[PDB]
């Protein structure tokens, strides 16, 4: 019944002042690319930068388990496109927001499904 | 002049042809760095580069390709090499790595711990190393040619690397071996490539292009890493990011090159010539299974 909240531990130490975590890996790209949000290679738009997945995942990053039941990594192995506003902290910008299943881009940072 | 433009510099054919003493290496432009673009790290920058140029050669690039990355950690504990690689090559190449240190990579598998306690059952159609000890920095001390990893890559390659692979494997002036460079000789091709953002650094790729599996050429390696010290001691290269900027023809192109399986006896003339341009892979095609050997150790009293 106990299990360690990494998530909520991360948002708590931003939240009280703590420096995001650091050395994500962030690609060179020709930043016109689709600006989905998680690819098999990098997509970063004009207004986005591309990372390695694995650098960017708190799980990955903290050596904990993942979520999944299965325990397996959404970024791993993939390109994380963050907004350029947002690439000082990828970590928590992956952990804080969620992918439209739908059109591939972030909720409120791509996603325009909900206003057609 | 237009070198600044390039990803780098390769050695020139004639500096291979020389036979120069050793010298200590003393570059001009030690110190000078270039201006990464913003939020870049230097082994990005670098990987992005050794890739811009392996794109300039005839690798071969098949279905389902294999390629294994050594010294693929970093003090950071993550692996920005292998991120460049995984975004060069074609989606869903196989990419193992491995490092003495624990680390976190987009590589399909991972492996910690010395590389000679690394083993596969299958062959590789490239393999990248970026192998290195600091320690080797000591200018106290005579330069010779160095064991260690280098002995352990230099069998992986002889027994592991599929005929019409290829390989890059770092040098610097100490850390260096001189079999490895009479192995050069083994593939159709091979050069000395320093890239133009660590220019300042006496590091370089050392890529064989096209693996043959017997001598096409012999090559001396100690007078060949003379030769390779006498380049850089006399042909500054100006540190450069300008290549970083024009990624739009960085992905390795999927040639779909053949796989054939064959024995020894039927690696004729014309199978070698194949080879040679890059039109061909020979090895089995099986599952890919990697395995870490552990020492095991009861410490109790
Ligand atoms: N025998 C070996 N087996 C496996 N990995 C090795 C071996 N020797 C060196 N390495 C790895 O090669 C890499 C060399 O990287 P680099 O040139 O940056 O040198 P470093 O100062 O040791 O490392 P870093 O500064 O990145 O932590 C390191 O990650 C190191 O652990
Ligand atoms: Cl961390
Ligand atoms: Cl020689
Ligand atoms: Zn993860
Ligand atoms: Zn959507």
């Amino acid at each position: 019944a106990f299990a360690v909240d990494a998530a909520k531990a991360y948002k708590d130490y931003l939240a009280s002042g703590g420096q995001p975590i650091t050395n994500c890996v962030k690609m060179l790209c020709t930043h016109t690319g689709t600006g989905q949000a998680i690819t098999v290679t990098p997509e970063a738009n004009m207004d986005q930068e591309s990372f390695g997945g694995a650098s960017c995942c708190l799980y990955c990053r903290c050596h904990i388990d993942h979520p999944n039941p299965k325990g397996f990594c959404d970024l791993k192995g993939k390109y994380v496109q963050i907004p350029t506003t947002c690439a000082n902290d990828p970590v928590g910008f992956t952990l804080k927001n969620t992918v439209c299943t739908v059109c591939g881009m972030w909720k409120g940072y791509g996603c325009s499904c909900d206003q057609l | 002049s237009s070198q600044a433009w390039q990803p780098g510099v390769a050695m020139p054919n004639l500096y291979k042809m020389q036979r120069m003493l050793l010298e200590k290496c003393d570059l001009q432009n030690y110190g000078d760095s270039a201006t990464l673009p913003k939020g870049i790290m230097m082994n990005v920058a670098k990987y992005t580069q050794l890739c811009q140029y392996l794109n300039t050669l005839t690798l071969a690039v098949p279905y389902n390709m294999r390629v294994i990355h050594f010294g693929a950690g970093s003090d950071k504990g993550v692996a920005p090499g292998t991120a460049v690689l995984r975004q060069w090559l074609p989606t869903g190449t196989l990419l193992v790595d491995s490092d003495l240190n624990d680390f976190v990579s987009d590589a399909d598998s991972t492996l910690i711990g010395d590389c000679a306690t690394v083993h596969t059952a299958n062959k590789w159609d490239l393999i990248i190393s970026d192998m290195y000890d600091p320690k080797t920095k000591n200018v106290t001390k005579e330069n010779d040619s160095k064991e260690g990893f280098f002995t352990y890559i230099c069998g992986f390659i002889q027994q592991k690397l599929a005929l019409g692979g290829s390989v890059a494997i770092k040098i610097t002036e100490h850390s260096w071996n001189a079999d490895l460079y009479k192995l050069m000789g083994h593939f159709a091709w091979w050069t000395a490539f320093v890239t133009n953002v660590n220019a300042s650094s006496s590091e370089a790729f050392l890529i064989g292009c096209n693996y043959l599996g017997k001598p096409r050429e012999q090559i001396d390696g100690y007078v060949m890493h003379a030769n390779y010290i006498f380049w850089r001691n006399t042909n500054p290269i100006q540190l450069s990011s300008y290549s970083l900027f024009d990624m739009s023809k960085f992905p390795l192109k999927l040639r779909g090159t053949a796989v054939m399986s064959l024995k020894e006896g039927q690696i004729n003339d014309m199978i070698l010539s194949l080879l040679s341009k890059g039109r061909l892979i020979i090895r089995e095609n099986n599952r890919v299974v990697i395995s870490s050997d552990v020492l095991v150790n009861n410490e109790n009293l």
